């Protein structure tokens, strides 16, 4: 039991409950290393280098300095740490900006609510939350500004439900309205423990004398939002991380890409070749130590114990060759992906002006995957359409009315039953005079438009009234009645006031009861009481549900309305049927007792209420139908066509029937006038299996020509899709879906889109893209590979949980064609170059074992080799992976076929990996032999007959190696910007200026005692400036010639496109 | 409060740049220019390397395969020479031993032309890996600088040769122990109407060596010679026999680790006058046995070159680059002439 006092902040503090601060930071200034170290030492390179530096602590084993590997390791570690700290500070900024907000807490001494901060709120405080502002914590309501004690909370954060919940206070405590009388109430609230079950609460609030029970009907969670109430009084019972909703928060799992697996395979290959090289070197060492043990006596070798000598040689070669796995890659690729994520949300072409919402990339670990997507599971409403509704047409009393009549069927042909289009003026002319028979039906329709809804109107200072509608179609129906002449005005509780512009007098209708919307019902019923004293029932719903519950003997215009639903469904416009019935008092008093039967069962409300209402909706009289249109977004007919041109099969999921989906697909340029539609509409499971078998055997028996393989589409319904996804039948649907070009699913259940996505992703090798809107398909985004959330009016739930937030569907044409091709082409070249620049240098240590008797002697210095990975070869990679464009963005959307190059995997494969590796091996062997042929006896100097040494040659090797690496980088680049000259030649100049300063300053500090006088023997010698010119060209001529040959005689698509870009 | 991203040239990836074109008109001139600039440099380098006139005599096996009573001819297998003129008299050698069995090899050769450049004399040692890991780093620098380092503060690199018979070894290092000790005559003895030719023995090592190798400040009862120095310096170190590593320049030259088992070591030089032609004789105290390292010692007399000394690796590399360029350029030219690409159009090859 959680005993909670009401009016003393000192009494509940003795329990020591949590505070109100929300912690969203990953690290902290108190416990930082014990977690960051364990997080960092979890991959492969980190643990490998840690073990290397740990082994490099034994004496007479390390070929170089004792701190040549721990330096780079600590540098990359502190780089990762400072990046994590920067992101933690950026998160804590918004954390404090959200926590330092204002909140009103009651004061016992002041006897009034004082303004304070959110973080000062404790468990047990009495708070007063103002007009339509959200609840600060888990509070139990004491009173409210509403007379009974009710309020309206919005639960779009703790659920996906879009309606508002009626949370009411108890009537035995709602009499505390005034702030000055809040001091005279004493008692305790025996609450439950903190949980995460949202819809269940149990408590016991004891008042001055006796206890009252509590329930989740007076429990308001933190993600909710107060609405339609001036203020409320709440009692904080759970705060901070002790609430119901933020207790066990969900954690996003690690989403890995295929490029990561290719990198893992390449690292395994590098480890294997490392083991092979170490084994060969150790074998050479042991055989030369055993064979020439008599001539190598001046070294005073062991000889008497070779078991330890072999292991020591193994450790020495391991320490010398451990630099073959560059740890700089795991940081370089991460920073490149981070910059690429930053450079996406910085483009105006991905920014919406009508809403002021740019692209927000939440996860940068899935940026290259934009260049290899094959399926797109897009939504219709919200994604394709503008999510706005407009009342276009109505059909009542067997007629049909529009304002803008087109001249194709302006002539009503009078083919028996009237079909055609008449003006709204003749609607008002048959509305004005009361002598017509249809005018009581026309007015019962036009009141059903303005009364049956649940819109809350509001006035402004300009006088233009704004309607607050829970659905945009009802709001467009209300605005259609308002501009048609029946303006809807002030709505107070339990009555509706309507301003009638025909007579000029303002009427009013007494609202008796409304039944809420349900997806199982797809209805909405509302009993009313009139100025006549008569009780009428209004009911709106789909044509597929209410047409069974009519009296067809009474009405005579059902066939006209069904043909108007047939030519309405031929244009894809969503429609609703409107029905009414006069009822008597005795049946309303019984259905009131059936409603108090449902009021008695709070445990069961989904089963009891909705079918208790359907006891009284057994029979209705049809008034007619309405037609609300939904405008399509701009650019969609072009974007979808461009995506289909590139070879991307699109799956459009529409929550309507078959014909509407076919119409909206034909209008959206998704299909064509000659595309074979494999309609699959069957109910029996065995019949669906037979249909699938017939389709597949009719398709496989004949060949598929070039026109037949492109002109194929699939159209499926909801029931057929639900019956075609069984573990024993999904293979047929999968193998029949890969042949068509566009899939159109109709009447799809919300919880089945994620099922389709998981089915496609579990038995295929392609990457998916789930774009949608609203919390109804959030499961589609959290389960696919590359999720996309459109910032719309249906709620910002999808935008906060999607990997990329996009303004509209028009932007995808530039998100997957340019920012996908580039994001998949840059990272591959960057990784290949990072491998090549390391293998081409740290391999001379292996080619040198043929000259130092396989001793494992370092050819170069100890600190220069470590600086090679920090100050000389870290800028060309960033330039070639961020600031390089192999093709212009203007000439990339025109030829979408280039996306196929990224859709298959042509610029990144293990074959090209081994090619770059063997090219680096070739360059290493070339520089080694070219240096050993020149530095033969060391007599290559003209300074009074003085000779070279072991270091003046290693320095030359290092300089030639870095020059060749920079030359290869320059040959790889595609665009010569003003930032490349500071990376590739800038590094060369940096080395040429830094080497003399280092060699002249540092040796005087007992740190690098191997550079004494090497400056004169290198710069002053005429061999340096000659080898640095004769060797790099000799090593790069092969790559230059091969690139010219593949560009000239055997080009590809991107080659020809770049040629046309350069020449035109 | 406007969340609109900036509009410029960097935030829009609209930076000015240039795209390189691999057109044959932009490739063939490059290669022909590379060839036309590398051919003269290559021929100049090979001409400069041709002017190196030197000599090398493998004086090994002089203790067994050389005569004693007269100067017998040296087999052509050992002698090597590159001079402007031809050699008329074959180099000869003799074995002469004195007191205490101190054997010595007397070589006699003939220089057929006056060398105008300065002369240098090295000893080439083969199959003596100085670049071995256990050999290059095994020497202390503080003892070279001249300080009385205690026993417990000695360098751990010279571990085996460290503190013998509980006495601090002065040159703790494998490089100092295995030192080449074939004393040269310091002068070429001219024979038959030919004067001698004095040589300089100092100022041969690096400047930093002469600046760092300072004379030690030890005593004479705490330092002992290494096991390979017991002959020339018997009865341990004394107040007078204490060597001075600042003037003893051969020790400074030998400490510089070479790069490959085929190396030189500067011993004698003369940069003051020209060496006239004639017959010369050189005495070498055969003290370094070739059986200790399994290689072959050699006395080498060279001059000096702008690039090095009798080596054409740079020239042949220049020639290889020029040949590859001039070959591939003409190959691609005749390939585009006899059969052009004719593939400039896309032709919808998607
Ligand atoms: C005395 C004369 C000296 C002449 C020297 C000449 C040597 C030539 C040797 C081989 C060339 C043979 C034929 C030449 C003709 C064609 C070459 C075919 C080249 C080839 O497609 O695959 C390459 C592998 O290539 C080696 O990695 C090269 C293979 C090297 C393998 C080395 C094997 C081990 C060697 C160790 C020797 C050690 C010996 C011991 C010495 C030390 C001890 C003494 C792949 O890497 P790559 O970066 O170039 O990839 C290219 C390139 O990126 C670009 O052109 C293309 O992109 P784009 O078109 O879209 O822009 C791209 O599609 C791709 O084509
Ligand atoms: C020129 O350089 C030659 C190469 O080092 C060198 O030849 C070696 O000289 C050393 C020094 O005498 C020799 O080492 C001695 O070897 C004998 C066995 O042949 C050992 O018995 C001897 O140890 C002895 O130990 C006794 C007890 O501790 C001690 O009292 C004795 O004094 C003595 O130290 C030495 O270890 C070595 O065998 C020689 N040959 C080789 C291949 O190393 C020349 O002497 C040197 N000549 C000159 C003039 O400098
Ligand atoms: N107040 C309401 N009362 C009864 N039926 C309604 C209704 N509002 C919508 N409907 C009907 O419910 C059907 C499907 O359920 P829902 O209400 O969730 O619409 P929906 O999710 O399909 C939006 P869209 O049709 O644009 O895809 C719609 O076709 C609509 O005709
Ligand atoms: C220059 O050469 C002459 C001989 O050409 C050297 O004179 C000899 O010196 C040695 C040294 O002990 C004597 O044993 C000889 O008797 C000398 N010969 C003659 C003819 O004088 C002279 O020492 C050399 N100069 C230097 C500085 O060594
Ligand atoms: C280089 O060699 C020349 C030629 O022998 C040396 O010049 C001789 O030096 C000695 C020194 O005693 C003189 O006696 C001779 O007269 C000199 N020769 C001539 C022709 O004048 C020169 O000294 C040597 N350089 C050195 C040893 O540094
Ligand atoms: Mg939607």
């Amino acid at each position: 039991p959680r005993v909670i006092h009401i009016n003393d902040s000192l009494a509940n503090s003795s329990f020591g409950y949590s505070d109100n601060h929300i912690s969203t930071t990953k690290y902290n200034f108190a416990t930082f290393l014990p977690k960051f170290l364990f997080q960092e030492f979890s991959k492969y390179a980190n643990l490998f280098f840690l073990c290397t530096s740990a082994i490099q602590q034994v004496p007479h084993v390390s070929p170089t300095n004792r701190y040549t590997t721990i330096g780079t390791l600590l540098v990359v570690l502190i780089v990762s740490a400072m990046k994590e700290c920067i992101e933690d500070i950026k998160r804590a900024n918004s954390d404090k900006e959200l926590n330092n907000s204002t909140a009103e807490i009651f004061s016992e001494a002041h006897d009034d609510f004082v303004e304070k901060r959110w973080i000062d709120i404790r468990v047990g405080d009495i708070i007063r939350v103002k007009s339509e502002e959200p609840i600060p914590a888990d509070t139990i309501i004491l009173s409210s500004s509403e007379p009974e004690g009710l309020c309206y909370i919005e639960t779009a954060n703790l659920d996906g439900e879009t309606n508002l919940k009626i949370k009411q206070s108890r009537v035995e405590t709602a009499k505390f309205i005034d702030v000055k009388t809040l001091k005279n109430m004493n008692g305790k609230v025996v609450s439950e423990q903190p949980n995460s079950s949202l819809y269940t609460y149990e408590g016991t609030m004891t008042l001055n004398d006796r206890q009252i029970p509590l329930s989740p009907d007076q429990m308001i969670l933190r993600g909710a939002t107060l609405r339609n109430t001036a203020w409320i009084f709440g009692l904080v019972i759970f705060t901070g991380h002790e609430t119901k909703l933020l207790r066990n928060a969900t954690a996003t799992p690690i989403k890995r890409t295929a490029v990561e697996k290719i990198i893992n395979r390449q690292i395994i290959a590098l480890f294997t070749v490392l083991i092979v090289l170490i084994l060969i070197s150790s074998i050479g060492n042991v055989i030369m130590s055993t064979a020439d043990a008599k001539h190598l006596s001046y070294l005073y070798l062991e000889g008497t114990n070779k078991a330890g000598l072999f292991f020591k040689d193994f450790l020495t070669f391991w320490i010398l060759f451990s630099n073959l796995v560059p740890i700089s890659l795991f940081v370089t690729v991460e920073l490149i992906k981070y910059y690429q994520a930053f450079m996406i949300g910085s483009d105006l072409d991905l920014y919406y002006e009508k809403t002021d919402t740019p692209t927000v990339v939440r996860t940068s670990s899935l940026v290259e995957e934009l260049g290899q997507i094959e399926y797109i599971f897009s939504d219709k409403t919200g994604t394709l359409t503008r999510n706005i509704m407009e009342f276009k047409s109505c059909s009542i009393a067997g007629h049909c009315y529009i304002d803008k009549i087109p001249e194709d069927k302006t002539a009503t042909v009078e083919d028996g039953i009237e079909v055609g289009y008449r003006k709204f003026d003749d609607l008002k002319k048959k509305l004005n005079d009361p002598s017509d028979e249809d005018s009581p039906i026309i007015n019962d329709f036009l009141t059903l438009l303005a009364t049956c809804h649940t819109v809350i109107p509001e006035f402004q200072s300009d006088g233009s009234i704004k309607y607050q509608a829970a659905s945009p179609d009802e709001g467009a129906l209300v605005q259609g009645g308002a501009d048609l002449g029946y303006k809807f005005i002030i709505r107070k509780p339990n009555s509706v006031t309507v301003l009638l512009e025909e007579t000029g007098e303002e009427k009013e209708y007494q609202l008796l009861n409304i039944c809420e919307f349900n997806s199982t019902r797809k209805r909405m019923s509302a009993i009313f009481r009139f100025p006549d004293g008569s009780i009428k029932l209004f009911c709106k719903g789909a044509d597929t549900v209410i047409l069974e519950r009519l009296d067809d003997e009474a009405n005579q215009y059902v066939e006209a309305t069904m043909r108007h639903l047939e030519d309405y469904a031929s244009e894809g416009l969503r429609t609703l049927c409107l029905a009414m019935r006069d009822i008597s008092e005795g049946e309303y008093e019984e259905w009131n007792s059936i409603y108090n039967e449902a009021a008695t069962t709070l445990d069961n409300r989904a089963e009891k209420l909705d079918e208790a209402a359907n006891l009284i909706e057994k029979n209705l009289i049809l008034i007619g139908a309405t037609a609300i249109e939904d405008k399509l977004q701009d650019g969609v007919p072009e974007t979808i066509h461009t995506l289909q041109e590139a070879g991307i099969k699109i799956w459009v999921l529409t929550g309507d029937r078959q014909e509407t989906a076919i119409n909206i697909g034909m209008s959206c340029r998704l299909l064509s006038e000659d595309m074979n539609l494999l309609i699959i509409n069957e109910e029996t499971r065995d019949d669906t299996e037979r249909n699938l078998l017939e389709k597949i055997n009719a398709l496989n028996e004949h060949q598929l020509s070039t026109h037949d393989m492109n002109t194929l589409a699939l159209v499926i319904d909801g029931k057929s899709l639900g019956f075609a996804l069984e573990p024993e039948l999904e293979d047929y649907l999968l193998t029949v879906a890969k042949l068509c070009k566009a899939v159109i699913c109709c009447r799809v259940s919300p919880l089945q889109k994620a099922l389709v996505v998981k089915m496609v992703k579990r038995k295929s090798s392609s990457l998916l893209l789930a774009i949608g809107d609203g919390a109804n398909d959030v499961s589609m985004i959290q389960a696919a590979h590359v999720g996309v959330g459109i910032s719309g009016m249906e709620g910002m739930q999808a935008a906060r949980s999607a990997d990329i937030a996009v303004g509209q569907f028009k932007f995808l044409k530039k998100l997957l064609l340019v920012h996908g091709s580039w994001s998949y082409q840059r990272i591959s070249v960057a990784i290949l170059y990072s491998f090549y620049k390391n293998t081409a240098l740290y391999m001379t240590q292996f080619w040198y074992v043929f000259a130092n008797a396989f001793s494992g002697q370092s050819i170069m210095e100890s600190w220069t080799m470590s600086f090679y990975n920090l100050f000389f070869t870290v800028w060309p990679p960033f330039v070639i992976g961020v600031f390089d464009q192999f093709v212009s963005s203007r000439l990339l959307e025109r030829y979408p076929q280039l996306y196929k190059l990224g859709q298959k995997g042509q610029f990144f494969s293990v074959y090209i990996f081994w090619g770059w590796i063997i090219n680096g091996f070739f360059h290493s062997a070339i520089v080694f032999i070219g240096t050993i042929l020149i530095y033969r006896y060391g007599f290559a100097l003209n300074m009074h007959g003085e000779l070279a040494d072991h270091w003046s040659w290693g320095v030359t090797v290092y300089t030639t190696s870095v020059i060749i690496v920079l030359g290869k980088a320059a040959l790889v680049t595609n665009q010569w910007t003003k930032f490349t000259l500071i990376a590739i030649p800038g590094s060369l100049l940096f080395w040429l200026i830094f080497f003399p300063i280092y060699a002249s300053i540092f040796p005087h500090a007992n740190i690098s005692r191997e550079y004494y006088g090497v400056v004169k023997h290198t710069y002053g010698s005429g061999v340096f400036w000659l080898t640095l010119i004769v060797l790099p060209i000799f090593a790069l001529v092969r790559d230059f010639l091969w690139k010219y040959y593949k560009r000239m005689y055997e080009p590809e698509t991107y080659h020809v496109i770049q040629e046309m870009q350069k020449y035109n | 409060t406007s969340k609109k991203p900036p509009n410029t040239a960097f935030r829009q990836q609209r930076l000015k740049a240039w795209q390189p074109i691999l057109s044959p008109q932009s490739v063939l001139p490059l290669l022909i220019f590379v060839a036309c600039i590398f051919t003269p440099i290559g021929i100049g380098l090979i001409v400069s390397a041709t002017k190196v006139q030197d000599l090398t005599i493998d004086y090994s096996h002089c203790d067994t395969k050389a005569s004693t009573t007269a100067f017998e001819d040296i087999p052509k297998k050992y002698i090597k020479y590159h001079f402007k003129s031809k050699v008329e008299n074959k180099p000869q050698w003799r074995l002469t031993e004195n007191e205490n069995g101190e054997q010595s090899c007397e070589l006699q050769f003939e220089i057929p032309n006056d060398i105008k450049k300065s002369i240098f004399i090295y000893y080439k040692i083969t199959n003596f890996y100085q670049n071995h890991r256990r050999y290059v780093q095994s020497f202390d620098t503080k003892q070279i600088l001249g300080e009385p380092i205690k026993k417990d503060d000695l360098d751990t690199s010279c571990s085996p040769i460290r503190s013998r018979e509980d006495k601090i070894i002065y040159p703790c290092g494998l490089i100092a122990n295995s030192m080449f000790n074939d004393t040269f005559s310091q002068v070429l003895s001219g024979i038959d109407d030919t004067e001698d030719y004095n040589l300089t023995n100092k100022h041969i090592s690096w400047s930093i060596d002469r600046h760092r190798f300072k004379t030690t400040k030890y005593n004479a009862s705490d330092i002992v010679p290494p096991p390979n120095w017991m002959k020339k310096y018997p009865d341990g170190y004394t107040d007078e026999n204490l060597p001075d590593i600042h003037t003893w320049e051969e020790f400074q030259v030998w400490m510089r680790t070479a790069a490959f088992p085929k190396f030189y070591k500067l011993t004698l030089k003369n940069e003051s006058a020209s060496l006239p032609k004639g017959k010369y004789q050189m005495n070498i105290e055969l003290n370094y046995p070739i059986s200790l390292f399994g290689g072959t010692k050699s006395f080498v007399l060279t001059t000096n070159g702008a690039i090095g000394g009798r080596n054409m690796s740079l020239g042949v590399l220049y020639l290889i680059v020029a040949g590859l360029c001039a070959l591939f350029g003409i190959i691609f030219l005749v390939k585009l002439i006899f059969q052009p690409r004719a593939m400039g159009d896309h032709t919808y090859l998607n």
